[PDB]
């Protein structure tokens, strides 16, 4: 709305805080009076009389409550009154409630009902607690408080086994305790402070429960607090429909309805109110109210007031004075005692003779502090902060036992401990705020608790509370103990900062959404009913009746005050808001927008520590604090011996102020009062204002500002300067010793070099040599190492090792230690890189390895720094040079081939029809790059290279050498690799339309399973595959003819070679050329890649002629890129994402605003937020629906085949969303969708951009970087997937362009400039991983000895990049002798390992051959790790279960980043499944499987994205079985063989050895299986053998149904067997046993296996065991694939003549029930 | 005349508090550094001093006590007449306006053996037409205990405190400056026999075309300016590839920080 005014937030303040009174009138209870005296007015205000039990209102007993919540009153018998008149809104309903009643009388009794109701919603089966699935959180005011509640609340729940905690101050790497903890106990700031920060799968998403203690805090100047947390509750629950519980506890005060309404409190289901008639004991009240002006004499009176009531008092009850500052209880204590000496009234509190005084003499000679000496005994008592734990629970025994009689003490008692008092007596309600500087009243909260401590619950029948104060407050405290003074809001001074906080969470993106929050605080609902009080008019209320406009200028004022001081960004003609890093610090470390104001004005690389404190000094959380006279001369004492100089005059308070810091740090003594508190003030907030600073400088790069800052933290925390001996840091080790340490100047780092001895000779105190030794080695420290690993002349990538150097002690180091890796330069002034770094208590003793990226140029610098920093330890830090004098730089890369301008190529020119008719639809010429290769793909059978941009139609290159090779050779076969499946499965469908449909050829896809692979390559002309399925089938080349007999062999997406996958491609392409060289019929290679900048050195390791390389750059694309990279400079990544939201709309509508867009996103998650954040964006733009090209009802089918509302939305405005998370039908529907041009944005989770059929106009990668869980950190996304995300910015037939705008993180823009804009250059990575392929060559005869394993890494490109660039592999030069070396290292690492893993065998330390173990890991590809742990685990008489164990640890199985909240739902499984696990450890990506292949074999569930993790699980389960039925027939063993073999059966039905065969038949469930038991049927066989008119009926099945049925019995196994001894007589003890068995299937099926719950489609496999069950013994066992007829021999030697009976098994790996037995 | 009427009490205001405020913005004068070129004739070698390195030399000294570095470097490939300055060596010392303390021995370190020695830097507060005499004695010694300090080679640059900015000026010895100052046992601002024709200056270029490095000591810092009594001329040390510490830094003045804990 337009005409918006600024309004001066100031003015509408409550300056008085919590003591605003705005209420005109107070009345008093009948019966009270009032009495005058000299220079004071006494007020008298009678006890009341409770309310006499009206409304038959019994107490209700624990019995009749619900059987759940009984525990949590062990020990009681009934409820109170007001637990029994809360418990059915309580424990019985859900409401919001407010609960209004006298301080004392039972509100937190029911906060624990509504807690009981909470947990009860999570009761198992089994009556334990899922403490897992939701987090109660408790805000209480003070932190004395939080603490006694965490004790209370943890004794009454612990009998649930739930943990009650509160939340430490430290929390970057104290999280783990939020994790940990059912119940967080804390207050409103620490809860603001943790929300404000947005992270990844936080425990926020479990709250289901709010209490707010005290919420009359809300009158508070902390108020505002508590409105923030109700606010972004409330928001958040809308946003999400997730209900949360909001439970307000409340003094008895007006305006509780409006408090109601704030927590959206049903007025007669949730609010609840008991006037102070409901107090637990009655309470006469006196007010005191002193007229004197005069400091001298109003003093004195006060004493004088004080000793008559104690006179009253005396001997006939205790007396509790309250008084606010620590020094003061002994001073008041003491006027007080010397008034009654003087006067001679001690006797009447300890009066002689009685037995009190026998019990107090005891300690009143012990006495361990100096007042309580003084004071003890007398009677009285002191007690507050500055005193021991053991003194103040001395004073706790001693007052409760009814022996002290006058305890003097401070509000942290009345908040922290239990102990009442028959009177109390607060003298006094003035108290000095240091924050405010000056001395004001005393808060409300700790008025009311305070006067709350007075009468004892059971032994007084009154309290008597006395209140002494200045005369002109009598009204005020009044008020607040009667009833009668009202809870108003203080948020507006606090708005600006509060707004800041929504904007940088995202909740509040402009005005409008500005306005919606404030609308939930508890000032609009006071605006709304009090309108004057709050500077409306009665009038403007009126004329703007929801406040809409008013709330308008509140927001406006407080955005353009966040503005100036550059926090946000607000465009006040659309009220929009931009984040800011600073306005992310300010709000994420709790600091005012004007102070990080005067940081980012004052902040400067250059700064001294001098300017560094002055800085600080000058935070605006200290605007109040002034000089004083008095404090004038001390402080210049202390300014005159500063060691940090202060350039400034002590008249200004910044000068003070910095003073008191420094003199906190080194731990001096003040003498005034008022400095001394401010000094506290001042350092307590001290910690976050630096760590702030410290964020902003680190940030920006400023290595010299970024060091000192961050010591300036830790000297804060430590109380010490760098200078003092690091040693003082152990608290235990005696401050003595430590300073004779320090007397002696020698360097800490010496130390490191003595032993016991030297250490107690050096400062001459033998006694302490060992334990000092001790100390020096707990000292955290780190050394350092580098590998430098040049990627080109001016990108160099770093790997950094860590190595632990010193004892770890969970005493002093936690479970973790952190640091900060900064890379700085030359000039230690700019830092280049920086991260930080986690110790974990379990890693202690493990190298570290980091992995980073700096850039370099030329000439080389003199050299970098590493500096590794404690971020809690002073003057702990390692810093390792890194010089670059002899690095080591590969060649500057050379130019691309030149684009020739050619005639475009018509598709004529493959002069033939059939071929041209794949093409000739589709285009009429083909491309340039096509049109330059054809003639030397098509024409020649040269070997060719092509580098080219994805998206320049390489595809088509590789189909010219394919067609030539159909004209060449009738059975031609081709073998295509490529690095994804889902690039795999397009091809498949493309080349099987081109070349089998229309050209009558074979196109095969392998699947993974051997012996149907081998059956399509034998049949295939064209067979694709992915690298690791063409690994195993081509190690097997000595034997596979028709793997020798290729002809052409095409590798696309090559450059891959370089990343995580690399090395297997490498080894297949490399083995293409070995087998080529070795057969004299050379196999053709075609290899295509994004464009490579050493593509000269892929083209010669594949055998290409330089003529045969084309090796183009990016800028030959087809269709011209138009590429943008756009940096965020925001660290924290979601509020990064969160920036990026508006330009992601703004670039659609700049670059495609009618084209169709793409825009990939980190996560599943951001999939559907960045979706309806553009429609709410184009909504905002009054442009709705512009992004949806069809009209809604043509839409409408599509839609109802979806099961996402959401989705279904968002597709109805013309925007879909991808992710991993959508049923495949669903993905396809979106994919047409966008590609009918329907609708015209989709967006797409990072992890589909290899799967994708859509292609776009416009990409937008909207960040790059992608949270791991398995490691909990950020990892940027491989430079691959960008390339691949980029190239679908691509369309040929209908652009002229394409457009693709990358929005990354600032410090990454350099990187992607240097690695988009040019070729990419690639490297091998075989030497990390060469065991499995050189132990397959072992077992193939191909490596013989340590020589021919370096013959075969000559083959390797690995061994072609070790001259080119031979730093990256750790060579220091290229001579032939250095390349020799180094292969012959690697060559004897590897082979030792596989010797050491006996998967091979080594002699003459020169030859080696293949053991069995080798052997069995290479025929079945696995892993030589998984192997030897295979042949550890397994043994004679390993469970099944165990089986299922041992196969989910693998190093197969890694695949999880998603779900650590289903660990409970596992734990679950557990007890579900008869797997009677061991160790019970979660949470592995292992562990998964432990059970969740059981998950699988019970058909249990299906469950989610879990279901595709399952389908890659069962991939590799097979095999791995197989290996160990392999090793278990090894050893001689015939039972757990068989068990294995059976569980093979189990995986592939998915059904167990107990259950029912029955279960394999389709459409069947457990209710058949009981009536099939009820007939008497029990096999498949059987419901084979009968009528099928009963068969029908039996079943209780459709007709189709039981055609499923048939089918699986018409393909169901039922195999004829038959056995014959050859020469059975005729047998010598000694010689052979052949023993024969003939098979022959009834009808030769030809199906593979039916087994729909097992994802790849498998042959029929079988075992012929000959063996004696007798001792576990086997002795001959075949495998076999039958097809209609085989013959299978088995050999076996005759020990000793005997007894002779064997027993034969036919077992199958794939279905359950035909395994037999004959004799 | 007041014994009584008007007393007043003494109240410390110490020196190197306002010292360390002026070092602080010492970084302005980086932007404004001048050489004199007042040579003539360009006969000897000439030196080339990196920027880099020259502005951190500057930025950790001080206005009124001298500091010093040592200046190692090579020629290039194929112009032996110029002396590129590739390292500069900050070593345990102690000055004044006039003079820098230094320790006897000469830095040793592998990482320096492909350099030969260059000479000296060092700040003054003020310009001066003429190289002072302690100067010429203070490289003149070095020279006779050290043969590796050629004297047709090694120099003299002066980095002067000039109004806002700093001016650089460099020199060698002549044979006859040699025999005088190795000699001249007068310390003061006008010793006998010392004479302007016992240096000549020599040509200097600043250079942003390449980095400089630095070298400290291995277990002190360089700084001994807040505690002469722990420097000794005989004192002897190891070094470390890295770069300074500014004069003010609390490693320099541990005392300090350790005296005002006693309130
Ligand atoms: C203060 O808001 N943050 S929260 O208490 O963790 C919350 C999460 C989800 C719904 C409601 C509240």
């Amino acid at each position: 709305l337009a005409p918006r005014q600024v309004l001066d937030l100031e003015d509408l303040v409550f300056t008085q805080g919590s003591h605003f009174m705005a209420n005109k009138r107070c009345q008093l209870p009948d019966g009270s009076f009032r009495r005058q005296r000299k220079g004071y007015e006494e007020v008298h205000v009678p006890a009341l009389k409770p309310k006499p039990f009206g409304s038959e209102e019994q107490l209700l007993p624990v019995e009749k409550l619900p059987k759940y919540a009984q525990a949590g009153f062990e020990g009681f018998k009934t409820l109170n009154r007001i637990q029994s008149k809360l418990y059915r809104a309580a424990l019985e309903t859900d409401e919001n409630l407010l609960l209004c009643a006298p301080t004392g009388a039972g509100k937190t009794n029911v906060a624990l009902m509504c807690m009981l109701r909470e947990i009860g919603k999570h009761i198992n089966m089994d009556g334990t607690i899922n403490v897992d699935d939701f987090k109660i959180i408790y805000i209480a005011p003070m932190r004395s408080l939080v603490q006694e509640m965490v004790g209370s609340f943890g004794k009454r729940l612990a009998t649930y086994g739930i943990t009650v905690a509160e939340l430490t101050g430290d929390h970057q790497l104290c999280k783990e305790e939020i994790s940990a903890t059912q119940i967080i106990v804390c207050t409103p700031e620490k809860w603001d402070i943790i929300t404000r920060k947005g992270g990844e799968r936080t425990y926020t998403q479990l709250v289901r429960l709010i209490i707010l203690d005290e919420i009359h805090l809300l009158h508070d100047d902390r108020g505002p607090v508590l409105e923030a947390l109700v606010a972004r509750a409330i928001r958040n629950i809308e946003m999400t429909q997730e209900d949360v519980r909001l439970i307000g506890l409340s003094a008895t005060l007006p305006n509780y309805e409006d408090v109601a309404t704030f927590l959206r409190v049903d007025p007669a289901k949730g609010l609840f109110y008991f006037d102070n008639s409901f107090r637990p004991v009655p309470l006469e009240q006196t007010y005191v109210g002193i007229t004197e002006k005069k400091a001298i004499k109003r003093f004195q009176i006060m004493n004088e007031i004080v000793y008559e009531k104690i006179m009253e008092h005396a001997g006939k009850n205790q007396v509790l004075v309250f008084v606010h500052s620590r020094k003061e209880t002994g001073k008041t204590a003491r006027a007080i005692r010397d008034m009654c000496l003087e006067k001679d009234t001690l006797g009447l509190f300890l009066r002689e003779g009685s037995a009190s005084t026998e019990v107090l003499r005891t300690e009143a000679e012990q006495c361990k502090n100096l007042e309580l000496k003084d004071l003890l005994p007398y009677g009285f008592a002191i007690h507050h902060a500055g005193m021991t734990r053991v003194d103040r629970t001395l004073v706790e025994d001693l007052f409760a036992d009814k022996h002290i009689q006058v305890l003097v003490s401070t509000a942290t008692l009345a908040w922290g401990v239990n102990l009442p008092a028959h009177t109390v007596i607060i003298k006094g309600t003035q108290v000095y705020s240091p924050e405010k500087g000056r001395w004001t009243e005393l808060g409300a909260l700790d008025i009311l608790q305070m006067l709350g401590r007075a009468g004892r619950p059971q032994y007084d029948t009154k309290g008597e509370g006395i209140l002494i104060t200045s005369h002109g407050e009598l009204q005020y405290y009044l008020s607040l103990l009667n009833q009668q003074l009202p809870i108003e809001s203080q948020m507006v001074s606090k708005l600006p900062d509060m707004l800041n906080a929504e904007i940088v969470l995202g909740n509040v993106q402009n005005a409008k959404d500005a306005v919606n929050w404030l609308g939930y605080a508890y000032l609009y609902i006071r605006m709304l009913r009090s309108p004057t009080l709050y500077g409306i008019s009665h009038d403007d209320l009126k004329g703007d009746p929801l406040l809409d406009q008013r709330r308008l200028d509140l927001v406006h004022t407080a955005a353009l005050m966040l503005d100036k001081n550059n926090l946000v960004k607000y465009d006040k003609k659309t009220g929009n808001f931009q984040v800011t890093e600073l306005g992310r610090i300010a709000s994420h470390y709790y600091i005012t927008n004007d102070t990080v104001q005067t940081y980012n004005q004052l902040l400067k690389p250059t700064l001294s520590e001098i300017e560094l404190f002055r800085v600080f000094s000058l935070s605006s959380e200290f605007k109040n604090i002034t000089v004083r006279e008095e404090e004038k001369l001390e402080l210049q004492k202390l300014l005159e011996r500063v060691p940090i100089p202060v350039k400034e005059s002590i008249e200004e308070p910044s000068a003070k102020i910095n003073v008191l810091l420094q003199a906190f740090i080194s731990q001096l003594k003040l003498e005034g009062f008022a400095l001394m508190a401010d000094m506290v003030y001042v350092t307590q907030s001290a910690g976050r204002l630096m760590r702030a600073i410290f964020e902003i400088v680190l940030n920006r790069g400023w290595a010299q500002l970024t060091d000192k800052t961050l010591n300036l933290c830790k000297m804060i925390d430590k109380r010490m300067w760098q200078s003092m001996c690091p040693l003082r840091q152990f608290r235990k080790l005696p401050e003595e010793v430590v300073k004779k340490i320090e007397k002696k100047n020698f360097p800490f780092e010496r130390l490191y070099d003595l032993n016991h001895n030297e250490i107690g000779e050096l400062i001459r105190m033998p006694k302490m040599g060992k334990t000092i030794h001790k100390y020096v080695h707990l000292f955290p420290k780190l050394e350092l190492s580098v590998h430098l690993q040049p990627i080109t002349r001016s990108t160099l990538k770093v790997e950094l090792t860590i190595t632990p150097d010193f004892q770890w002690d969970e005493k002093v180091h936690g479970s973790s230690e952190a640091f900060w890796i900064l890379v700085e330069d030359v000039d230690s002034e700019v830092i280049l890189h920086h991260e930080y770094f986690l110790l974990k208590a379990k890693y202690a003793q493990d190298e570290h390895l980091i992995t980073f990226f700096v850039p370099v140029f030329e000439p080389l610098p003199p050299q970098y720094f590493i500096r590794v920093v404690s971020d809690r330890w002073l003057s702990c830090e390692t810093q390792l040079p890194v010089s670059f004098r002899h690095l080591i730089l590969p060649e500057k890369y050379p130019p691309p081939t030149e684009l020739l301008d050619l005639q475009p190529l018509p598709v004529s020119a493959l002069r033939n029809s059939a071929f041209e008719s794949l093409y000739q639809d589709k285009f009429p010429f083909f491309n340039p790059i096509q049109t330059q290769v054809f003639n030397t793909v098509y024409n020649s059978d040269d070997n060719v290279f092509v580098g080219a941009p994805t998206g320049s139609g390489k595809t088509i290159c590789a189909e010219f050498a394919i067609l030539r090779m159909l004209l060449q050779s009738s059975e031609g076969r081709c073998v295509y690799i490529t690095p994804m499946e889902a690039l795999a499965e397009q091809v498949y469908m493309d080349w099987y339309e081109k070349f089998q449909d229309r050209l009558n050829k074979k196109v095969v896809l392998l699947t993974g399973e051997t012996s149907t692979d081998l059956k399509l390559l034998g049949k295939g002309n064209i067979i694709i595959s992915t690298p690791e399925k063409w690994d195993i089938l081509s190690r097997r080349w000595k034997q596979r003819k028709n793997v020798q007999n290729i002809n052409l062999f095409v590798v696309d997406e090559v450059h891959l070679i370089g990343g995580e996958n690399g090395p297997v491609l490498e080894v297949i392409c490399s083995r293409m050329r070995y087998i080529s060289s070795q057969i004299e019929r050379p196999i053709r290679i075609v290899a295509l890649s994004s464009s490579l900048s050493n593509a000269k050195d892929v083209a010669h390791w594949l055998g290409c002629s330089a003529t045969s390389t084309f090796n183009f750059h990016p800028n030959v694309r087809p269709v011209p890129l138009e590429l943008h990279i756009q940096g965020f400079n925001i660290s924290h990544t979601q509020t990064r994402l969160l920036s990026m939201a508006k330009p992601v709309y703004h670039a659609i509508t700049k670059h495609s605003p009618k084209k169709p867009v793409i825009v990939f996103v980190p996560s599943r998650k951001q999939t559907r937020l960045t979706a309806i954040d553009i429609l709410t964006t184009c909504a905002a733009d009054i442009q709705r629906q512009r992004f949806l090209h069809c009209t809604e009802k043509d839409l409408i089918p599509y839609l109802e085949k979806l099961s996402d509302s959401t989705l279904k939305e968002t597709l109805l405005n013309g925007v879909g969303y991808l992710h991993e998370g959508l049923s495949p039908m669903e993905r396809r529907l979106v994919e047409q969708l966008f590609s009918s041009g329907a609708i015209q944005v989709v967006v797409a989770s990072r992890s589909l951009c290899w799967g994708m059929n859509v292609a776009a106009h416009l990409v937008i990668i909207m960040d790059t970087q992608y949270y791991n869980g398995k490691i909990h950190a950020y990892v940027d996304y491989p430079i691959y997937d960008v390339l691949q995300m980029v190239g679908h910015a691509n369309r040929p037939l209908q652009d002229d362009e394409g457009r693709c705008v990358i929005m990354c993180q600032g410090s990454k823009k350099d990187f992607f400039k240097k690695f988009l804009y040019e070729p990419l250059p690639v490297e091998s990575h075989l030497d990390h991983c060469m065991h499995d392929h050189f132990n397959a060559e072992i077992v193939t005869k191909t490596i013989e000895n340590k020589q021919d394993a370096v013959d075969y890494l000559t083959w390797t490109f690995l061994y072609r990049r070790m001259t080119q660039n031979p730093n990256y592999y750790n060579l220091q030069g290229i001579s032939h002798r250095h390349l020799s070396d180094h292969l012959s290292e690697l060559v004897e690492q590897t082979l030792s390992d596989l010797e050491q893993s006996k998967c091979i065998s080594i002699e003459d330390e020169m030859d080696v051959a293949p053991l069995n173990l080798g052997m069995i890991a290479a025929y079945y590809y696995i892993n030589y790790t998984t192997i030897e742990l295979f042949s550890m685990s397994l043994n004679a008489k390993t469970k099944v279960r165990g089986l299922i164990e041992i196969i989910s640890n693998a190093a197969e199985y890694e695949n999880i980043p998603i779900r650590h909240h289903e660990d409970n739902l596992l734990r679950q499984l557990a007890q579900k499944v008869p797997h009677k696990l061991n160790n019970p450890k979660f949470n592995d990506p292992h562990v998964k499987t432990n059970l969740l292949l059981q998950a699988h074999l019970s058909r249990m569930q299906l469950s989610a994205e879990l279901q595709s993790d399952t389908e890659e699980i069962l991939s590799k389960a097979i095999r791995l079985i197989q290996a160990c039925v392999d090793v278990l027939s090894s050893n001689g063993w015939l039972s757990p063989a068989l068990a294995a073999m059976e569980l093979a059966q189990m995986v592939t039905q998915a059904m167990w050895s107990k259950d029912s065969y029955l279960k394999q038949l389709p459409h069947f469930t457990s209710e058949h299986i009981k009536r099939c038991t009820d007939k008497g049927v029990e096999s498949v066989f059987d419901i084979m053998e009968m009528e099928d008119e009963e068969r029908n009926a039996l079943l209780q099945l459709t007709d189709s149904q039981i055609a499923d049925v048939a089918r699986f019995c018409n393909r169901y196994p039922n195999i004829e067997l038959s056995y014959e001894v050859v020469d059975k007589d005729s047998i010598r003890s000694g010689g052979p046993v052949v023993v024969l068995v003939q098979l022959e299937r009834e009808e030769e099926v030809t199906g593979p296996v039916i087994a729909p719950l097992f994802p790849q489609k498998r042959e029929e496999g079988w075992w012929v065991v000959i063996g004696d069950a007798k001792s576990n013994s086997l002795i001959s066992i075949k495998r076999l694939t039958l097809q209609q007829k085989a013959k299978v021999k088995l050999d076996f030697v005759a020990p000793a003549t005997g007894a002779h009976n064997y027993t034969l098994y036919f077992m199958s790996d794939a279905y359950m029930g035909c395994d037999q037995e004959y004799k | 005349g007041p014994l009584g009427s008007m007393t007043q009490t003494f109240s410390s205001k110490t020196e190197w508090r306002v010292r360390a405020i002026s070092a602080a913005n010492l970084h302005l004068r980086t932007n404004h550094i001048y050489v004199s070129s007042d040579d003539i004739k360009e006969t000897g070698y000439t030196y080339i001093l990196p920027k880099n390195v020259l502005k951190k030399f500057i930025c950790i000294s001080d206005l009124r006590a001298q500091i010093a570095g040592y200046l190692y470097g090579v020629s290039p490939p194929d112009n032996p007449q110029v002396k590129e300055i590739r390292c500069i060596v900050m070593v345990p010392q102690w000055g004044t306006h006039q003079t820098v303390h230094l320790p006897g021995q000469l830095p040793q370190h592998e990482y320096l053996k492909e350099m030969e020695p260059l000479g000296w830097i060092h700040t003054q507060p003020n310009e001066s037409p003429q190289l002072s005499p302690q100067d010429v004695t203070t490289h003149a010694k070095i020279m006779a205990d050290n043969p590796s300090w050629d004297g047709e080679k090694t120099i003299i640059i002066t980095c002067s405190f000039t109004p806002g900015s700093c001016t650089l000026t460099a020199y060698k010895l002549t044979p006859s400056g040699y025999e005088w100052g190795r000699q001249n046992t007068d310390k003061g601002n006008n010793p006998k026999g010392y004479l302007p024709s016992h240096y000549e200056r020599v040509q200097m270029l600043l250079s942003d075309r390449f980095l400089g490095f630095f070298m400290v000591p291995a277990q002190s810092s360089w700084n001994y300016n807040f505690m002469g009594v722990r420097h000794d001329p005989n004192m002897k040390y190891e070094l470390q590839l890295a770069n300074p510490k500014e004069f003010y830094h609390e490693v320099h003045r541990p005392s300090h920080f350790l005296n005002f804990a006693l309130l």
